[PDB]
Formats: structure tokens, C-alpha cells, sequence
DNA sequence: GCATCACATGAACTCCGTGTTCAATTCATTCTGATCTG
DNA sequence: ATTGGAGTTCATGTGATGC
DNA sequence: CAGATCAGAATGAATATACTAAA
């Protein structure tokens, strides 16, 4: 409620809307902060969240993105590998992910090679973008400085195979 | 009472470790009756009680079911046999070691048998076939008390030992019956396939009938994996995609283009993206540059197999002609025999002699002059294989008197052979790196030192280019023109026996050290070749068996059915069913299968009559 | 109706020649109950009665010498006890060839038998022996005349084995009990000392476990020779050798290099004296110049022992392994008697055929058809001991089916017959000599005029040099710089095989066939170990057991006492000396030298521990 | 006379002391050039060889020998061959002689081929310098038409060893 | 203690172009570690 | 000094036993 | 302050009683 509600949210950045939160478990009296996100952790933030992204940002009118968010997901791929195959040393790893908030998906090419996300990493694993980013056209860059992993799973099929 | 107790391994160190930790005593030392491998004895306590100690360790591992009955006759035999009709038992194989001896050592008599044998299921099997052998020669099992006793040691280590000392117990029993049903799962399998392709696939074609295909659990599966790089390289399927291009200013003389460190890059939009990002360059940095050593290695004496690789390119005409002319020139007499598969140059040949019946001939010159003077360096060494000494020239001849086709060839082994003793050529690989907005690209290099061989064989020479301004780290070297380009192939690269040796790991199929033996034998059988590079290019016999494979029965290929058989002879650890049943159904179902692939020959004939 | 008579050659292959000739084509030839020699039936005369002739050929050795089994449990008796108290008889060597019962089978029924076995020593033990088996079994002798008879047969030829079997005689019992005597002399010399020394050397020190230690007549000598040159070896005190060089130019970019009369002077200052003398001058004189020709000798026939060691110091190949090539080449049929002694060629051999078969082989054609045109040099006139002619190829073979060691082994025997009917190599020698001072300079120099064999055996042919220019009597060539050189004395290196060859025969301690056996046998054992360069190191064990010998008693090692025995056997083959009485003389004198080197073991044991 | 019997010995070379003279006698009584010379030939040099040479041989000041004049020689070896293989024949024969004067040993190298001397030589033997010698660097090389050895026997103290 | 007999066994005589896996010791090569100076 | 190999059956040495 | 210059681990060819001598 009130306050310590809006304290909870702007801690994680975790937007939960209304109805995601009136549809989860969200047990009154037992828990305010902690629980939470403790239990959130493996939600749908797909269905739970709002676009806190803006309306227009493969546009290209926004420039620069400021402030902790938290999104997942949803297709990752090396931009620098081809179809038929996708690990091979035979070119620097360069990561392109479909990046999901909720309503408005967007995409980042990573541009430092990082070791934290595969390209076997399953689908809906929690991101964190923490800091200035920049998009170019319609891409937002990344980096180390930015991107903090967390993990989770979007209860989804393995969509593979 | 003072008895005695015999204790079997395979190892001779193992044997000395095992006998170091016994005692400390090193024991004393009886010469080995088995004719190797040495025993050793003590005056032990095993469980406190005066015991001599005898320990061996044998020298290998009897195996060789096989047979054991003259129905496995040939040609002239009932199909049936292959499928079921096979009275099965195990004989006392490879008598060149022994193991009689071996059986007569383990007689006599033991108060107790210890066992300590490799610890896994191949382990196992030997430990059991090694029981059922020593039981019916031992004393008497009086009591109630056994006389089998199995440690429990993983490897080479000292307090594992120690502790697997006091871990006695009795050896686990199936896993010896799984493995051994698995050996004539093959045994069976295997022969079925060799008898009727010995039956159908030579067809008294008359030239393949010196043939032979050699059929198993594995061998197709791995020539499948072989062979499908190849069809996928029919498949040719091209790709798109972008390459950054950009210039760095030299001192209005000369051109130094860059590379783009992220090489290669598939998308539309983020090499557009780049672009924006690198299409205001102002000023570059100097941040690197590197200059190394590296010398690349003398060629080797000459086999057939090279020459008519070279032959076939170079200047490139067909086997056939090649082995023509090879005949020719050992007619009019300037080469040795054009069959070789050696390259030792046997210290008896007189290469300064050799090297001194060329003063002729300007093409090679006061060169090979020089080369006479001073002192020549050894070859390389090669392989023994006791054929014949490799290709080389005598009595050299000039313009007029070989010609066309045969001088040309008489030129090759002429300039090889030249280049067979010589310098090796050094050069300087440089590099220089340019530092610009996000990106370090890099452009790089070769500058020759020393020419060498080099000298001899243009066609293998370093190629020539502009030493780089070499500068110190962070010139200003400012930038000049960038561009956008694009390049595109074929799908490349028929990968090499490395890529082969990490699939073949990556299905799950074969042993932990047998891939090269299975390798040897698919080659061998002339399924594939060995090609300059390493390259595993399969031949027109392993491509057409593959296609027939595919064409009606893919379950024999079936790469993973290998590894499914293998997960159910697995599973029938612990409780389950008996190995009768398990290998019966299965080789029914095969061997119906194989019944109408017998009744449907016709696809590996059309394939004959469309290839042979 | 017609008499049966019965003859057997030492060789199976004489024994078809000898068919061949005799029957003059009319050939009835089967193999015979044994699977190794087959039996070879005609029809004839023989004293005036027609008759039919059987023939067979006994495969080797009928019977060899070997004592009770009993006394060969190695632990019944002491080995002394074998001098005078083992009981010796003879069995039928290599049971395998069942010769005893084929000759058994064979032979009912011969009336009459005419004996063809080499008439050298080492035969009459084998005629003799045959003659012991057949004679329970032919039909009797009713008839008065007598039916043993020998042919004695000098060279293998046509008209030799014509007056063979023109004019027979009969055996020589006499000299046939002298081979025996030294055969069995050497059988007790060594089942005694060997048994002896194996059993002591072991008895204690236990680093001599696993092996074998030997002795004898032949093995100790051949050891020995070894053992002496590792002796001189390593007694050896280096020293420094003082040489005055001179150099000069006769025209431009001419480099001359005299050589100093007096070759070396061993000592520093009389050299720096010498120099003193010599470097004040600035001119050289020519005084005598010299236009002398000489020539080279063309080799003889290839003797085994040549054979052997030139394809152990060029074809890096072990006695024992040549000798088995020249084996399979021969039973192949391709070359002819590989163990043969004999050097000069038959006066009736063919020379010009063989040389005509061996013409198509590209190697050689051009040399060969020219050699055919002036008409073959005759043979050298070497030297002849009755023995089987020398080894010479038979028939053209190219290499297709020859393999490794065929081209190799084969191929030397070829342009070694080539070389032996061709011309000779003529070279001119040119010596000028300058005076530098007081003292006298010379150069020497040779140069091709015509080729002889050195045209088809490239290694044995003349180094090539830059000729001498012409001088004249009077001129003052430029004298150009000197220097003095310091030199050491170059110990000698290890004994090579070839030079073994040289102490074996010309001591004469073993045979022509016993040369390849003892050298394995000494290697075998692991008294030497051969090296790098077919060098021959003796082992730490081989040397401290052959010192002993040295220091205890001589007259068991000096290659001596195997010159002596044979010399004074040959007394009892000629029947000068009683046979019973001569052996029981050599036994009583070796059975004090055993019981001596019993008693003078306890120095050696001394010797033996200083290595371990 | 005396002194007339002295001057012929110095022509024919030989330089003696008086205690030698009466020394190698058997009596002092009526001598001639003969018996004197051979009963001194008997006698050793050491004692009976006064100071006739000019010393300072050994150094190179010296440079040549005039006139007769009489020496021995007492060790010979083959500096042109080696030790071990004491008769090889492998270079011509050179020898050096160490040449004695009863005061001094010197060294006299064979320079030219010569055949009345070998190598087994009777050591102590007589030699006689009438004329040219050569002193090149204070040693000797010998020749034929000036050394020349008359024979001699002395109390031989080499007994070959 | 001794003659006997049947059984194991060695040898003489005769009749008639398979997967899997190692595999028991110690070369000369061939791809991994210490040290002043532009 | 330099030769085809496998299965069968028969003679023989010997160990076990009975007299 | 690591090329040019010298040193260790992996790769990979290695055989073992019978007595002497000699066809
Ligand atoms: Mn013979």
C-alpha cells in the first residue's frame, strides 16, 4: 500500500502492474519487500509489467536511457554467426537480443564480449540495465558497466527442436 | 598353517606399486613363467594369518570369441548362419603372448584368489573370465568362508589404496555379461554384413571384386559422418552479409587499407549503425603494432601421392596421363620407380653425387652452384615403409630431349628434389593496429628475410608487399576514405579429421582411445581420402555405400541408433530381463529389415549402373 | 627284371640340375612324403644293365650330436662328470623335416647307391650318416660286387659332373671320423664350461638373473677381438701434431694448396723454427712436373664374405638379415648359392647369356648395350676352392616385384657382376713440386681419361678435382700467404663390422655359413650392443667376464686354439695319428684346463664386482 | 812435438784437455795420431771434452760453426713421427740428435737424407764438423759433406732401454 | 610289492578375402618454460 | 639350409588301481 | 623489459633360456 507499495516498486524497478499483481501471489500482511520480488523472480513480467519503455524507441527519436530497469528475454542470438550454425570462433561474438519489457520490445547488439549469457541461455532471464544507454537507430548498445544478470524462467516450452 | 595366496592384475608398474605398498619390502622377485612380466612374492599376513604372497600381473587380456565352429565356412555357407545359426563360445586368442602359462600359474593351488584387475566394465570382464578359469584349478573352496576378494581403488593414488585395502568384497556381477553380449552383438552384426556384401555388392563386376566392404556398429555411422559435409556441400547454399572497410593515410606514396578487427558481421541495420559511428572519423591512434618471427619449414621428399596431387594442379592435368608419363620417364630412363610411399632417402644414396649430375640447364643455375659449394643441410626425416627409395632424377636432361607433357614433369621432380636440400625461408610477420571511435582494427603483413628454398619454387613462394610503416604507439596517422563492401561464398570448408575427431565425441559413439583405429580402418577400406590440408574428401565407394544406405535403409545409419543400443545394453544393469530376448527381437527386426534390403538391392544397383 | 639304384644330393636344387643333365629331358618328377624334397626318377645305364635311377635330396644336417637326457636335466650331475661319464648319441636334427623316416620309407629295395654329397669336409659326417640309415633297408647285398659307392664330382658343370658320373669311387671313413672328432670336441668343450659358468656367475650375483652366459671356441674369440680393440681404445695417449701449409695463385681466382714433403713434425718450437725459415720469401720455383697414368682394379667375383660386408657398411644391414634376404632371393629364384667361397668363374659358364637376360632393366640399358658391343673383358683370374660357383643373378627381375631389402640386396649383386666383366677406370695423376726456401712443396691431382666400371657402380668410383694447370720448367709462380697448423693425434674409433670380417677370416674362427651365426649369437646375448655407424661398443658385462680370462689363463681367448685343434685333426683325416688315442690326449689336456679355471674363479669374482 | 800433434788433432777437429790426453793413454810414452785418436774414441766425452765451444748455442746470437771441430751425440728420436707408432713409415725420416760437447747438449736437426745413421743408432757415437755448419737459430742442421761419424764405442749406459 | 589296464597325449596320416581391442618398456622430435635490452 | 595347413585317430607312456 | 637464446613434457619406434657349432 501506499508508501511502503511504492518503496517496494522503485527498489527493483520490478513495474508490476495491478491486475499482474492481484493475479500473482501477493498474500497481504505477509510480506511487503522481500517476497516479493523473492517470488518474482520466476514470473511472467511479460503479462505482469507495463511498458515503462517509451512509446517510440526503434523510432529513434529517444537517445539516451537512464535509470535501473529490469526486463527479460526473448530471442538471442549471435548477429555474427550464421544460420545454420551459430558457435564457432571463426569471428568476435557478437550478441543481438530481443530484449522484452512487457508491451514494447526492442532489441541490444552487446558490444564488450561478456560471459555471463550464452547462446544456450533459456528464454525470459532477468536482465538489468543499470546506467546510461545509448541506441543508435532502432539498436541500444551495451555493456558490462550496464548489464547484470539475474535468471529466471518465463514458464514457457522449451521452443527448441 | 603357512598357506599361500595369489593376487592378479594387468600392469607391470601397477604390479611393482601394489607390491611396494604390500610390503615395503619390495618383495622378492620369481622370473616370469608366463614369459613376461615378472611375479613377485612375500611372506604375508592377509588376514593375519602367514600367508606367501604370490602376485602377477598379466600381460594382456584374452578375448576372441569368434566361433568357434568351422560353420562359419565362407561363401558356401547358409545365410541362416549370419542371422542365428552360430554356435557361440570363446577361444584362448593371440597365443603369440601365451596365457597357458598364464593358466598354469593360476593352477597348482591358492588358499585365497584376490583380484585387482581394471576398475571398469572391460576390467570386469577380464576379472571374470579370469575366475572362471581359476576356480576349476584351485584347491578346494572348503568352508564357508569365499575366496574371491576385489579392492576398490580408483587409480594411482596412495591413501585410495590404502583405504581400498580394508574396502574389500566380491566384484560386481553382470556388467562382464553385458559387455561380452555387446562384443557378439558386433561379432554377429558384423559378419552378417560382410558375408552377403561379399555376396551381392562385388557382383562379379571383375574390377571390384578385389574390394572389400567392411561392415560395423560403427564404421557406417562414422563414414555417414563423413560423407553428409560432402552433401551438404552439394547443397551449396550461399550467404549475405557486410564488411567495413577504411583507410589510413600514408605519406601520399603509398595505400594502407585496414581490416575491421569485427570481422565479418551478419545483419542490415548495426554494420548501417557502425557506419554512423565511423563515418566522421577525424584523427586515428597508433595503439599497437607487432613484428614477429616466424620461419616456414622445408619441403619433404616426394611421394606419389604428392606428385600426383601437384601433378593433377600445378600444371594440372589427369592420374591417368600422370601415370603415363611416370612410366615413360622410367623408359627413357630419369626417374626411379614412380610408385613410392617412403620418405626416408636412405643414408646410403649419395646426395652430393646426386646433387652434382645438374650443371646444366640455366633454369636451375649458378644457384644450385653455390648450393653444391659450402656445406648442404640434412633432409627431413620421414617414414620407413620399405617399399622403395623416394622419386628422384639421374642424369639430368635439358629442352630436347624429353618434351611436352614429360619434360614438364621431368622439370617438377627436377626442381623438388632441388628444393629438397636447402635453407628454410625466414620473413618478418608485421602487424599495425588503428585506433578509431569504438574500434581497433588492425592491418597486417609479410616482409621476406631470406629466400631459401624459395629460390627454387616460385609456386610456393612468400608473396610481395610493402613493409608497413613501422611507428611508435600512439602516431597520430590520420584517417582518409572508409567504405561499406560486401563478400560472400559458398558454403567453405570441408572441415578436417580435427572437426571429425570433436563430432565423433559429440554423437557419442566409439571407445576412449580407438577413434583413430576406426579412422584407419574406414580409410583403409577406401571410403575416403587423405588430401593435402588434412581434408577427409570421401571416394566414389564410400559415397555410393552412403547414398544406398540412405536411399531405402537410413536405420542402419541412423547415427544415434548406435548410441541408443548402447544406452539399452546399459540399462540392463540391476534387475531386468535376459540377454536373449534383448539381442533376439533386435536382430529379428534388423534382419527382417535386412531381408527385404536383400529383396531390394536394386537402389545400390542403379547407383552401380549410374556410377560403379 | 631291372635294378633300382638310389642316389641323394646335398641340395635339393643341385639335385634338379644334376636331374636335369642326366636324364637330358627325360624328367619323372613328384614330390615326396615329406612336403620338402621331392623324388626324381629316370631311366639308364649303369655298368651295362638298364636299370631305373631314384633320387632324392636330403634337406641338411641327417643327424646331430647330443648327450643322454638325463645328464641334460642341467641339475643330475656336476659338468665335469661330462668328460669322461656321459654316454653321447646321435638324433635325426629338425624333426619337422621327418628326414630320417623319409629315408626310412624310402629305399627298400635300392640294389645299388650312388652318393652325390659336396666333396669337401663337412659332408662325410652327411654321407656317412645316410649311408648308417640305408643300409637296413635296400634288398641285401647277395651279389659279390660291392654297391656303396662315391662320386666324387669337383666343379658344378656339365662336363665335370659328365666324368662324375663317367668315373665313382668311395668314401674316405678316416677323414670322416676327424670332423667328427671336432665336432664332439667343441659339443663337450661347450656343454661343459657354458653349463659351468651359467650356473656359478647366478649363483649369487642377482643382476645376472635372465641371462645366459656362453663359452666356447668360437664365441669367446670372436668377443675377444672386440674386447682388444676397446682396450686399445682406451689406452691411448693423446699428442699434437705441427704442419706448415702453403697457398697460392697461378693466374686469377685460382686458390692452390701445396702439401709440405716431410708431412709432420712433433714438436713446437723445430716447427716455429721450420716457419722461420720459410716465411722470408715472396717466390716459388717449379722443379719437377710429372705426366704418369695409373689405373684401377675391377673387382673379382662378389665372395660371400665380400657380400656380407658391403652390404653391412653400405646398406646398413645386419649380417643375420642379409644372409636371410640372400635366402629368400634364392629360393625365389632369382640369384644363384648364396654361402659360396669360390672366386673364379667356371671356364664353361655362360658369361655373355647371363649378361644378354639382364638388358630391359631402365637403369642400366645404356650401359649394358654398350658393354655387349666390343665383347666382355675376361674374368680376373682369382681364386678357386671347389665350392659352388660364385653368386651371380639368374634372371631379369624389374622392380615391381621386388620389395625394400629386394632392390637393395638384389640390386648390388647385379652391378657387381656388370662391373666384373667390364673394362678399367684409367686416370691421370699430375704432381708438381715448387721450392719454397730451402725445402720442397708438391700438389697432387687426378682426372678421368675413360671410365671403366666406375660408369655403373657410382660409389666406387674416382673423386672428381679441379686439374693442375700446365706448368714449364723456370716460371715463378705468386707466392701467396702461409700458416702453421695445430693438430691432435685422433685416437682410434670403435671397430666397424667390416673390419670383424677381417679378423675373422683371416684368423679362420669360424666357417663361411658360421660367420652370420656367431655374430648374432654375440650380439644376442647382450655381450655387445651395436650403434650408430654399425659400430660395435662392448656391454659392461661383456668386458669385466672377458678380462678374467686374460689375467687367469690366455690360452682359452687368443684366436689360436681354434687354428691349433683344426691343425691337428687334420693329422688323424690324413690317418698320421690314432683317432681313439687323439681325443682322449685333447681331453685329458682341457680336462686339467677346467678344473684349473674352477680353481681360478675366485680372482675373477673380484673383477665381476667392481661393475655391480 | 807436443804442440805440433795437437794442432793436427785440431785439424782433424778434436779438441781434448791435457788431463784428458793423459787420462785416455795407457801410458805417457810415445803416441801417434793413430792410437791416440782411437784410445780417446774408447774413452767417454764427458770427462775428456775441454771448453770448446763458444757457448751462448742454446740463444740465437749464434749463427754458424767454422772450421773442424769435434762433438757426439747422445739420445736420438724421430721428431718426424710419433710416439706410439714408434716405426711408421708414414712421412720420410727426419731426425733430431742431441748433440754433446761434454759441456753442453744442443739440438742438430737432419735436414738432408742420410743412410750411415738410423735410428738404432750406438748412442755416444763420434761425429766430426769439418768446415760449413749451420746454426740457424742456435741449432744445428746437419748435411753430408760436413757431419760425418767416425764410429765410437763408449760404456754403453743405455743398453738399449 | 608287482603285473595290469585304461586314459591322456603327442605325433603321424590324411583331407581340404569377419567388428573390438590393445598392446605388457623408453627413441629422437615437437610444441611449453627462464633472461638483457629501445 | 630353409618347407601347406587343419582334423582325426592310433600307438605309447604312465598313473591309478587291484591283486 | 621479451627476441634471440637455451631448456622440459607430449609423440612415438624399441625386445627378453638353453645349452656349443654348422649345413
Ligand atoms: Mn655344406
Amino acid at each position: 500500500m501506499a508508501q511502503v507499495a511504492g518503496a517496494a516498486l522503485s527498489q527493483a524497478g520490478w513495474y508490476l502492474s495491478d491486475e499482474g499483481i492481484e493475479a500473482c501471489t501477493s498474500s497481504p500482511d505477509k510480506v511487503n519487500v522481500n517476497d516479493i520480488i523473492l517470488i518474482a523472480l520466476n514470473t511472467d513480467l511479460r503479462t505482469i509489467g507495463k511498458k515503462f519503455l517509451p512509446s517510440d524507441i526503434n523510432s529513434g527519436k529517444v537517445e539516451k536511457l537512464e535509470g535501473p530497469c529490469v526486463l527479460q528475454i526473448q530471442k538471442i542470438r549471435n548477429v555474427a554467426a550464421p544460420k545454420d550454425n551459430e558457435e564457432s570462433q571463426a569471428a568476435p561474438r557478437m550478441l543481438r537480443l530481443q530484449m522484452t519489457d512487457g508491451h514494447i520490445s526492442c532489441t541490444a547488439v552487446e558490444f564488450s564480449y561478456m560471459s555471463k549469457i550464452s547462446l544456450n541461455t533459456p528464454p525470459g532471464t532477468k536482465v538489468k540495465l543499470s546506467g546510461i544507454v545509448d541506441i543508435k537507430n532502432g539498436f541500444l548498445l551495451l555493456n558490462d558497466s550496464n548489464t547484470t544478470v539475474l535468471g529466471g524462467e518465463v514458464e514457457h516450452l522449451i521452443e527448441k527442436w | 598353517v603357512m598357506k599361500t595366496v595369489l593376487m592378479v592384475a594387468e600392469k607391470p608398474s601397477l604390479a611393482q606399486s601394489i607390491a611396494k605398498i604390500l610390503s615395503r619390502g619390495s618383495l622378492s622377485s620369481h622370473k616370469g613363467l608366463n614369459g613376461a612380466c615378472s611375479v613377485h612374492e612375500y611372506t604375508g599376513t592377509f588376514a593375519g594369518q602367514p600367508v606367501r604372497f604370490k602376485m602377477t600381473s598379466v600381460c594382456g587380456h584374452v578375448m576372441t570369441l569368434d566361433f568357434l565352429g568351422k560353420y562359419n565356412k565362407w561363401d558356401k555357407v547358409d545365410p541362416a548362419e549370419l542371422f542365428s545359426q552360430a554356435p557361440t563360445e570363446k577361444k584362448e586368442a593371440n597365443p603369440k603372448l601365451n596365457m597357458v602359462k598364464f593358466l598354469q600359474v593360476e593352477g597348482r593351488g591358492c588358499d585365497y584368489i584376490v583380484l585387482w584387475l581394471d576398475c571398469d566394465k572391460e576390467g570386469e570382464n577380464i576379472c571374470f573370465e579370469v575366475l572362471d578359469a581359476v576356480l576349476p584349478v584351485m584347491n578346494k573352496a572348503h568352508g564357508g568362508e569365499k575366496t574371491v576378494f576385489r579392492a576398490r581403488f580408483s587409480s594411482i593414488t596412495d591413501t585410495d589404496i590404502c583405504n581400498a585395502m580394508a574396502c574389500l568384497g566380491e566384484p560386481d556381477h553382470n556388467e562382464a555379461l553385458s559387455v561380452d553380449a555387446r562384443q557378439e552383438l558386433d561379432l554377429r552384426i558384423g559378419c552378417a554384413f560382410t558375408r552377403f556384401q561379399t555376396k551381392y555388392f562385388q557382383g562379379k563386376y571383375g574390377d571390384l571384386d578385389s574390394s572389400l566392404i567392411s561392415f560395423g556398429p560403427c564404421q557406417t555411422p562414422t563414414l555417414g559422418f563423413c560423407v553428409e559435409r560432402h552433401d551438404k556441400i552439394q547443397s551449396f547454399k550461399p550467404e549475405t552479409y557486410w564488411v567495413l572497410q577504411a583507410k589510413v593515410n600514408t605519406d601520399k606514396d603509398r595505400s594502407l587499407l585496414l581490416d575491421w578487427d569485427r570481422v565479418r558481421v551478419f545483419d542490415r541495420e548495426i554494420a548501417q549503425m557502425f557506419l554512423n559511428m565511423t563515418k566522421l572519423e577525424k584523427e586515428a591512434q597508433v595503439e599497437a603494432t607487432s613484428r614477429k618471427e616466424k620461419a616456414k619449414q622445408r619441403p619433404l621428399a616426394l611421394n606419389t601421392v604428392e606428385m600426383l596431387r601437384v601433378a593433377s594442379s600445378s600444371l594440372g592435368m589427369g592420374p591417368q596421363h600422370a601415370m603415363q608419363t611416370a612410366e615413360r620417364l622410367y623408359t627413357q630412363g630419369y626417374i626411379s620407380y614412380p610408385r613410392t610411399e617412403t620418405t626416408h632417402y636412405p643414408e646410403n644414396f649419395d646426395l652430393k653425387g646426386s646433387l652434382r649430375q645438374q650443371a646444366n640447364h640455366p633454369y636451375w643455375a649458378d644457384t644450385v652452384k653455390r648450393l653444391l659449394a659450402e656445406g648442404i643441410n640434412r633432409p627431413r626425416k620421414g617414414h620407413d615403409a620399405g617399399d622403395h627409395p623416394p622419386i628422384t632424377p639421374m642424369k639430368s636432361a635439358t629442352e630436347a630431349e624429353l618434351g611436352g607433357d614429360a619434360w614438364r614433369l621431368y622439370e617438377y621432380i627436377t626442381r623438388h628434389f632441388i628444393a629438397t636440400v636447402s635453407h628454410d625461408c625466414k620473413y618478418l610477420q608485421s602487424t599495425i593496429s588503428f585506433r578509431i571511435g569504438p574500434e581497433l582494427f588492425t592491418c597486417s603483413g609479410k616482409t621476406v628475410l631470406s629466400p631459401g628454398f624459395t629460390e627454387v619454387m616460385p609456386w610456393q613462394s612468400v608473396p610481395l608487399e610493402e613493409s608497413l610503416p613501422t611507428c611508435q604507439r600512439g602516431d597520430a596517422f590520420p584517417v582518409g576514405e572508409v567504405k561499406m563492401l560486401e563478400k560472400q561464398t559458398n558454403p567453405p570448408d570441408y572441415l578436417t579429421e580435427a572437426e571429425l575427431i570433436t563430432l565423433m565425441e559429440k554423437h557419442g559413439i566409439g571407445t576412449d582411445a580407438s577413434i583413430p583405429v576406426h579412422i584407419n580402418n574406414i580409410c583403409q577400406r577406401n571410403y575416403v581420402t587423405v588430401e593435402s590440408g588434412r581434408r577427409l574428401k570421401p571416394t566414389n565407394l564410400g559415397i555410393v555405400l552412403v547414398h544406398g544406405y540412405y536411399k531405402i535403409d537410413a536405420e542402419l545409419v541412423l547415427p544415434t541408433i548406435r548410441s541408443a543400443v548402447e544406452k539399452q545394453l546399459n540399462l540392463i544393469a540391476q534387475g531386468k530381463a535376459d540377454y536373449r530376448q534383448v539381442l533376439g527381437h533386435t536382430l529379428d527386426v534388423f534382419k527382417r529389415k535386412f531381408h527385404y534390403f536383400v529383396d531390394s538391392i536394386a537402389g545400390m544397383d542403379e547407383l552401380m549402373e549410374v556410377s560403379f
